[PDB]
RNA sequence: GGGGCAGGCUGGG
RNA sequence: GUGCCCAUCACCU
RNA sequence: UGGCUCUGCCAACGCUACGGCUUGGCGGGCUUAGGUGGUCAGCGGUUCUGUCCUGCUUCGGCGAACACGUUACACGGUUCGGCAAAACGUCGAUUACUGAAAAUGGAAAGGCGGGGCCGACUU
């Protein structure tokens, strides 16, 4: 937007944005001590987290860091996920417009979902005979937090958004800390620069990254061997992201993308997500649980309309009964 | 910045009340509509419905049970006035799918209230 | 101090509100009136507390406190023709906040 | 004893839309009598939720109450008089409630 | 016992009743006070002979004396006449007649 | 008690002509005054009978719910409803009727 | 031998 | 703990 | 919000301190977001009883063990063309430039995209 940027903090702090940041943040959570605690006196919570923000005497409290399995989810407080709620609501759309469109992750209209569609799109046209799928090690835990803000830098410029940012992410370490929303749109980001190596160099124009991972479509996988040499390279030398899993795959095997596995043909879900549902709803029945149930099942229901499962939702009414469909 | 601390922080009260907030955004509304006759109803069913809030509220910060069991029966009552605004009410005051969307809320907050009678309990 | 500095911060509070609270229509005359209880009322809560030091007259007071919140809340919203524009339950939670800041003090004083 | 709010809530449902019909001239017996009669159930429930007779007894001298507000609003005047067959089948009614409150009050009384 | 309070208070209900509701608008908070404390007097004899705990049987009392509180300072409220002073004078003969009885309850209570 | 209500009344016949010159815009404050200053009677009486030195120190919260309450009606009641002067003289009334209360209170917790 | 799926027996929750 | 998306629930445009 | 401590009128329950009040009409005035689940980036451990798989490799790993046609074997709003001017993105660039200083100013040509655009057909 004229690039520059250099004025972010204003808009960070307006009350109409940490107001928008507060709703964005207790969205969700209007059940936890955060938002009960901060739900109390919220205006003026949000007038003393404003004037933290715009004077830059904000300091983000710790993470409280548990682990669910094996992740490392440190969490936050309220008035600090509403800080990052409230830069990613003006730092993260001025991010989220570079991210080139097949970055699937952490942004508006595009998701698990429409990422999955455009990579069977994108497989289905192009002809694609070929695909090159990469991962990122420990991606939040090995994202530079130093190039990064090399990227939230070349389009913060307001040097205020820009120690905010550099509270709310400190700007050094190798740990972009995962659970945060300034850490989902921070690393969708910086995954952005191994996006802008494939879309940019390398003329990679069949691709599709949602956060760490990142199928590439070809056609020789010669090619698409070398596409991955370079995205390694690129992302190792230049991100810190050590490459966890590669493969340069005939688009036969199915693209393990985002939940499916996607042929030009039937974005057949996975059988990991078929035997986890499987089990998932054999538990619930021995759990007297066949009420969220039909919550799962309507998640499951969604994954898999898409998906090809006409007889597997037969079977699954076989077997348990519940209205799958 | 660390958000204005009330003292006495009862997550239970706390997270009741704002609960309990969606069942009077529920039912302020429709106690608002209680006819103009019926007021004394609604003036009684509202004085229950946004006079719950300090029935928790005093439960959560006057650590004694006491207080939280007189949110039990305030919810109660709260309950009593669904059926009442239902039933005995003529006009309407509240179609029966709103006693069903209302007794929903009341109920979430009677969880709430349940679970925090029980961990005072203990 | 204590009970007589609450009150004079607490008749900030009123002093904002109760015009609020005045203007919430008639219609919200129920909300209304349940309203200028708790925030007139707030005034007896301190007082008590002050006439005791007992802690739990302080923690009545807290509540009242929470529950003038809870009307700035539902005042702000819940009341639909409103009755405590967002700003006006901005600038009575800074008001409260003072109030709970000297209570929480008070609080303290007394543990 | 929950049978009792539920007997009770037959006493609401005929002395109620006689309630909403006492004029505003005899307003405040009006709402003074809706508030012992809508307000009786509160009188119940804080029995239920102790099996304090202590609670079980206000709950009596509530539907004691009742049938006071039924004679009160009988000789109240004018066309706007409880007519005296609905203080009698209000007192019908109130009785039910008064047996199980009885029976209640006894059950709790011989543990 | 409650029941014959009760009766001999409804007469003072009978007698005030119709004098409070016609203490002027004006004096309208008073008078529905005023209204309150006569009939709701009712429920304080109620509550004090349905159970017992001798301050029930005193709550009665000090709302038979808040009655009387009423009829003193409705008589003579302001420049709208709420209760003549004829009106004061025959309802405390009637709350006199239910002080009495109250006082004799009180006794055998204690 | 007696004689605290004698000396009360004068504070209610001082401030009763106060509350009902409040205007019908502010009729809810003057309403929960007005509950203030005639209900502080019963507060008084009730203590009066059950001596209990808790019903004697809400006869004080009451007392100093109506200093309150002339604090709100001269200024926070926009209309500075009662006059500087009056809050003066209204306050001796009331402050009358605290001694008689703080003596009562002091009476009562002799040991 | 390893492996996936459904049930055995036990943590997290 | 984080977002994006699914279901369902209220609730008016 | 069955208001009004709000008036005029008229009644009449009444109450009257005889003024009225009250009370009644009757006017009139004042009166998408959220909740909650469930996924996606991304719960196991051990023996047992069935059950099935045990291929590939570019040596990184990828699989497999029945969604069984692993597929509604048929595509799309995941459509098919045409463009890519604009705008968007992006690099150029927190550059040139301006100004002592880019200092919460600031381009652009250009380069790269498709995310965008325009039709068709379908939605």
């Amino acid at each position: 937007m004229g690039k520059r940027h250099r004025n972010l903090i204003d808009q960070i702090t307006t009350w109409e944005n940490l107001l928008d940041a507060y709703r964005k943040t207790s969205h969700g959570k209007r059940r936890t001590w955060g938002y009960l605690e901060f739900k109390e006196y919220d205006l003026a919570n949000l007038l003393a987290l404003q004037a933290e923000l715009k004077a830059g005497n904000y300091e983000r409290g710790p993470y409280r860091e548990f682990l669910v399995y094996p992740r490392l989810i440190s969490a936050l407080e309220f008035k600090d996920r509403l800080v990052q709620h409230a830069l990613c609501n003006i730092v993260a759309p001025i991010f989220e417009a570079g991210l080139l469109p097949y970055t699937y992750a952490c942004r508006p209209d595009k998701g698990t979902h429409a990422g999955v569609c455009h990579v069977q799109a994108e497989l289905r046209r192009t002809r694609a005979t070929h695909f090159l799928k990469s991962d990122f090690s420990k991606f939040f835990p090995s994202i530079d937090r130093a190039a990064l803000y090399a990227m939230i830098d070349k389009k913060i410029h307001c040097a205020a958004t820009r120690r905010l940012l550099r509270v709310v992410l400190p700007d050094e370490g190798v740990g972009i800390p995962i659970g945060s929303l300034t850490s989902q749109l921070f690393a969708n980001v910086y995954g952005g620069a191994v996006d802008r190596l494939l879309h940019d160099e390398l003329k990679q124009r069949h691709w599709a990254r949602y956060m760490d991972d990142i199928v590439v479509l070809g056609d020789d996988p010669e090619e698409l061997r070398a596409v991955f040499y370079r995205l390694r390279d690129f992302a190792s030398e230049r991100l810190g992201l050590k490459i966890s899993h590669w493969q340069v795959a005939p688009v036969s095997r199915g693209i393990n993308f985002l939940g499916y596995r996607i042929w030009p043909t039937h974005k057949l879900l996975r059988k990991s997500s078929v035997k986890r549902a499987k089990r998932k709803v054999a538990n619930f029945i021995k759990h007297g649980e066949d009420e969220s149930l039909q919550r799962f099942l309507a998640s499951w229901s969604g994954h898999a309309q898409w998906a090809d499962t006409h007889n597997l939702f037969t079977w699954m009414e076989e077997q348990y009964g519940i209205a799958c469909h | 910045m660390e958000p204005i601390e009330e003292a006495t922080k009862c997550y239970d009260q706390m997270l009741i009340v704002e609960r309990y907030e969606r069942v009077i955004s529920y039912l302020y509304p429709i106690a608002q509509s209680i006819p103009r006759k019926h007021g004394v109803a609604r003036e009684m069913f509202l004085k229950c419905l946004l006079g719950q809030v300090e029935l928790f509220i005093v439960a959560g910060k006057s650590n004694q049970v006491s207080k939280l069991y007189a949110a039990d029966a305030g919810l109660a009552m709260l309950r009593f006035w669904l059926r009442f605004l239902a039933g005995i009410q003529k006009p309407h005051a509240m179609t029966p799918h709103q006693v069903e969307t209302a007794q929903v809320l009341i109920a979430e907050v009677g969880r709430i209230l349940g679970s925090w009678i029980a961990r005072v309990n203990r």
